[PDB]
RNA sequence: UCAGGGAACUGAAACAUCUCAGUACCUGAAGGAGAAGAAAGAGAAUUCGAUUCCGUUAGUAGCGGCGAGCGAACCCGGAU
RNA sequence: GAAACGAUGACUGAAUCCGCGCGGACCACCGCGCAAGGCUAAAUACUCCCAGUGACCGAUAGCGCAUAGUACCGUGAGGG
RNA sequence: UGUUAUGGCGUGCCUAUUGAAGCAUGAGCCGGCGACUUAGACCUGACGUGCGAGCUUAAGUUGAAAAACGGAGGCGGAGCGAAAGCGAGUCCGAAUAGGGCGGCAUUAGUACGUCGGGCUAGACUCGAAACCAGGUGAGCUAAGCAUGACCAGGUUGAAA
RNA sequence: AACCGAACCUGGAGAUAGCUAGUUCUCCCCGAAAUGUAUUGAGGUACAGCCUCGGAUGUUGACCAUGUCCUGUAGAGCACUCACAAGGCUAAAACCUUAUGAAACUCCGAAGGGGCACGCGUUUAGUCCGGGAGUGAGGCUGCGAGAGCUAACUUCCGUAGCCGAGAGGGAAACAACCCAGACCAUCAGCUAAGGUCCCUAAAUGAUCGCUCAGUGGUUAA
RNA sequence: GUAGGGGAGCGUUCAGUCCGCGGAGAAGCCAUACCGGAAGGAGUGGUGGAGCCGACUGAAGUGCGGAUGCCGGCAUGAGU
RNA sequence: GCGACUGUUUACCAAAAUCACAGCACUCUGCCAACACGAACAGUGGACGUAUAGGGUGUGACGCCUGCCCGGUGCCGGAAGGUCAAGUGGAGCGGUGCAAGCUGCGAAAUGAAGCCCCGGUGAACGGCGGCCGUAACUAUAACGGUCCUAAGGUAGCGAAAUUCCUUGUCGGGUAAGUUCCGACCUGCACGAAAGGCGUAACGAUCUGGGCGCUGUCUCAACGAGGGACUCGGUGAAAUUGAAUUGGCUGUAAAGAUGCGGCCUACCCGUAGCAGGACGAAAAGACCCCGUGGAGCUUUACUAUAGUCUGGCAUUGGGAU
RNA sequence: CCUGAGAAACUUGGAUUUCUAACCUGAAAAAUCACUUUCGGGGACCGUGCUUGGCGGGUAGUUUGACUGGGGCGGUCGCCUCCCAAAAUGUAACGGAGGCGCCCAAAGGUCACCUCAAGACGGUUGGAAAUCGUCUGUAGAGCGCAAAGGUAGAAGGUGGCUUGACUGCGAGACUGACACGUCGAGCAGGGAGGAAACUCGGGCUUAGUGAACCGGUGGUACCGUGUGGAAGGGCCAUCG
């Protein structure tokens, strides 16, 4: 007549969203230690006038520009040259 | 963090200074088996080494 | 009736010279041998309400004190 | 008005301490009022000087599942 | 609550002047005080009743009533 | 202006809703009654007014076909800290680096009124089922106690 | 004592009521939301988001072009992972030719999107300080997905538009579709979608064909 | 243009003041083709029989179709 | 079938298989009895009764009977020990003053009832059960019976007021029998005072069958009386947005007299019918929701009348 | 003046026994009582009063979450990773898979050194796989655990020294409604490794978590109710 259940799920599940990806992009203006990208590797490695910290997030540690460098793939740089 | 605690243990560093100062941290008893003898900055002083107080 | 003054809010608030509202960063009681030590320290202090939770606390202490 | 006895709804967005509230109600005794009163006091100036009432201190000091919420007194100014 | 002080139900129970009681655990010191015996007007409260007033009402308003606790309902309390 | 014939056009109102002519709610009709208010000497803004680095009284006193007195108090005047305390500085700290603040490149408050809103109170109006207190009820009904009343006539035929 | 899972009367008492109803004079201006997270929370509330009024600023907003950086979808592709079609070859695996599927494969990889600078060029918004809110049930269609049976006037998200809160013409009728945003007056003119045999405004229009089945006026192997 | 915010007003009682009407007749009631952007407002006439309009200002028990709202009167069902 | 019986019950939907009942059992109670109503050392019921009496509990005439399990729980009893509150006892720690002193906290040992623990207890609460293998597509009617917790059904009964599979299977009755009866045992999920199986008699009980008789029926007639109808008299009601209130097919919030198209229809009423007007009545009583309610239950939390218990007081003397 | 005891006494108790004037209770010319006595009996118990602990649905107040293609049953509730997710972030479902509530005293800091899986040829136990060698060998391995990204000039394997798994801070950003959360240059004290430039305020990264409240503990001498102390609070740390 009718029926009764009785299964479910055992999925459903994940996890709260992980702002990721680079915050500053290329040809932007930079305050000292405003932050560039979050990533989860090396994705983005720094190059010069930017650290990194453990979360592999890249950091510009003295102001300027940004620039992006694309060393043909898997092997990339983000930079600052200071204007003038 | 919970009671039955076998593995890793939260012990207090406390300094031979005499200062009054204190650490906490943790340790697994598979493996000090005895104590824990560690040299920490003493921010009474400066820079005196502690034992593990229970 | 005179507005009473919300006892809770007598410890845990500030009234600042221009008309802000303060109070002390939280997480500082078993949370410890986290820690780091950095959070520990950063945690004890004080600092301003983000804003929109100013209007209520104002209202909790009429005398400011 | 004083005294003996003394609720719950409700509020705590549930509830039990708490709150409603010593309110409602019940009983008692008494008057045109009654209560209270002549510091084993309040208090911190070695200050004040019977009690009651008004303003004020003051939503301060404190009370509190330190939650909801409850909340003086001294001083000072009056009425007598 | 660190809980002083008053207050009694139970048990117990001291000093009387170089003595006694307090001052918020507790001690010293420094201050305020004379418990266990009584009465006391005045300022205060209320409004059944009386008088004056009103940016109160004028017949579904205003008291429930231009009067009635009547008619009427209820065994009754009571409602009206 | 009234009234009409005929043509075109046209899905009552309210409420509640994603969506109402709805076969969803309310409503017989008309007349009256019928719902955002009051309070505090509370809080916070807008407008206005009076004073203005100052502004203001409350209880009360006297007067009172009016109002005046009354400075006790309250608001500005300095902030910062857990506080002591320090003070255009202060707090963390051993000093630095910082937070709050003063200066700032300037900034006026206070008392009253009207208004917008907050709080506390019945707080826009109407509506529970319930909870508690004190009382009224066994002239109905459930039973008890004392005291009386009543059961044509017929059949059956136990012990002794 | 004509309704007893706790009588009745009065009182506390205007109990409480996150619930349902109801909420009254006119015109003018702007004008939402039904999303997010948190809640003994899910038809309730807090804070944001969105509305309005006021005071501040003073083009900071908007669109669109140029420049520059970010991306892993569409496709495609098989280089890894998993899966797979015929054959070779070998002791089956690996490997060789031929051949192919993929949300959780990627050698690659668009259109588009997002950030920043200008404004090289048009247009009007913005941001902040303070008062008042309301909203937190959404609905359909297209496109993009999951769930579902590539069912639903289905469910849950992304995105555009409309309804919601939108009257007017069209689609017979018809929130949503197509055209189109109604300050008022007119027995005035042009148009949009959609239409021009009669009901019904407007060519029983023109020319070259098609179908003869009322196909027109609803389905398939 | 819905919730909502803002703005300018209409009408009602009471109150202060000014104007001023009223037995050659007030308020209220009744009819109406006039006026104003709307709440609304006047003109005339009929009613009525003793009070009342306009203006500015102040204060509200201030504007109804709903609430199975309340009181009241009268319809329908029916000459059933 | 159920209950033995006469009786009793839900005023106003249940009269029964409910309750009560005589009989039976367990147990408590020695009298200021237990038990119960009470502000209460008052008073009273029990009862002016006295264990052949009284209370409480279950079973329910009568007959034959009433098995196994004391692990858990509850009651009765035991006691070596582990126990446990106030108190008794304060070794010892601090505060203060210069100190005599005043004073803050406070350990042993001791310390009641009760629980733990030992035994007993069923006409105490209760328990007397899990299961092993089938030819084929991730499977339906049917199966024979070994048996874990303290134990694992003695009699009697069994498709039953108990049976899921279910119209079980056979027999009976019937022309035909999902019901009834008998037998069978494979009792989903009987069973012995929550009584088991019988039982003459009793029943406005329930169930099946027969005889008789019949308008219950085939199948309805005729008749009567009382209404209904007509006239004179008196004259309600629930309901009601307003109504100028058709049919089909369609559309609309998806069930249209009101929207579209088409069709039908002169105006008004009387007696009649019940398809519609999602007709009337009761703000659905099912269902969900509300951090609504209330009655009830417990080994849910918390308290508490009552009650057991140690110490203090009434409260005194003596002897060992 | 006595260690330990023997007589006597005050005893102050503990238990028992017993007596009676408290108290309780029955009888007789006076019914409930009061008398009085024969009294008779009981008896310092019972009763009652305060306190102590136990039992206590007899009564009493209340609690008994939400999500949900109606509710209940089942499942689920915080955190991390991947796909969905439409090439920026974000984005729901009782959509599709999988982990966490730790671990490490070395698996950290620094310094120095080393390079993997796998196949092919040949090799005593072996002979699928063991251990050795040669050749190939960009990751086809490893990273404590899930997966994603990442990584061979190391994060991977090994050794030396070590306690930066540090106090006092925090320019500036990411991110969230708030509270949170995350990254972080640089200054001071003061240290570790390095010859040194330098690096180190834990771990390749992303889960390994709990706001307040009340309390434990080590320091501190901020408040301490006439003053000076002390109880108590406050502060930093820290445990539940
Ligand atoms: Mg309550
Ligand atoms: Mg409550
Ligand atoms: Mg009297
Ligand atoms: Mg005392
Ligand atoms: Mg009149
Ligand atoms: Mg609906
Ligand atoms: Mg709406
Ligand atoms: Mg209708
Ligand atoms: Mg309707
Ligand atoms: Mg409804
Ligand atoms: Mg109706
Ligand atoms: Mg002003
Ligand atoms: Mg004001
Ligand atoms: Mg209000
Ligand atoms: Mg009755
Ligand atoms: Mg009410
Ligand atoms: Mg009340
Ligand atoms: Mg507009
Ligand atoms: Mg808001
Ligand atoms: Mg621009
Ligand atoms: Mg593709
Ligand atoms: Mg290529
Ligand atoms: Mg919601
Ligand atoms: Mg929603
Ligand atoms: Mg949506
Ligand atoms: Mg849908
Ligand atoms: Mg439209
Ligand atoms: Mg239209
Ligand atoms: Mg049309
Ligand atoms: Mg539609
Ligand atoms: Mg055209
Ligand atoms: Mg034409
Ligand atoms: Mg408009
Ligand atoms: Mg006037
Ligand atoms: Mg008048
Ligand atoms: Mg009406
Ligand atoms: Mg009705
Ligand atoms: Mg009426
Ligand atoms: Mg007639
Ligand atoms: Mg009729
Ligand atoms: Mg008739
Ligand atoms: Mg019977
Ligand atoms: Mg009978
Ligand atoms: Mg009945
Ligand atoms: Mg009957
Ligand atoms: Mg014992
Ligand atoms: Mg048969
Ligand atoms: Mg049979
Ligand atoms: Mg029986
Ligand atoms: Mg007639
Ligand atoms: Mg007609
Ligand atoms: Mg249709
Ligand atoms: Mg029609
Ligand atoms: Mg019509
Ligand atoms: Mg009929
Ligand atoms: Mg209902
Ligand atoms: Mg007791
Ligand atoms: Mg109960
Ligand atoms: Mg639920
Ligand atoms: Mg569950
Ligand atoms: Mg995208
Ligand atoms: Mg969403
Ligand atoms: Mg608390
Ligand atoms: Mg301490
Ligand atoms: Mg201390």
């Amino acid at each position: 007549a009718h029926k009764k259940g009785v299964g479910s799920s055992k999925n459903g599940r994940d996890s709260n969203p992980k702002y990721l990806g680079v915050k500053k992009f290329g040809g932007e203006v930079v305050k000292a230690g405003n932050i560039l990208v979050r990533q989860r590797g090396t994705k983005f490695k720094a190059g010069q006038g930017v650290g990194m910290g453990r979360d592999h997030t890249l950091f510009a540690l003295s102001d300027g520009k940004v620039v992006f460098i694309n060393k043909g793939k898997g092997a990339r740089f983000i930079s600052i040259e200071a204007a003038q | 963090a919970a009671a039955g605690a076998a593995p890793r243990i939260i012990v207090k560093m406390e300094s031979s200074a005499g200062t009054g100062f204190y650490y906490t941290t943790t340790k697994n008893r598979r493996n000090t088996q005895a104590k824990l003898e560690l040299k920490k900055y003493d921010p009474v002083a400066a820079h005196v080494v502690f034992a593990a107080a229970a | 009736p005179k507005m009473k003054t919300h006892k809770m809010a007598k410890r845990r608030i500030k009234i600042t010279g221009t008309g802000k509202v303060m109070a002390f960063k939280s997480g500082k009681r078993h949370q410890n041998t986290g820690k780091s030590g950095d959070e520990i320290r950063g945690k004890g202090k004080g600092f301003v309400l983000a804003k929109a939770e100013w209007a209520r606390m104002k209202l909790m202490l009429p005398r400011g004190k």
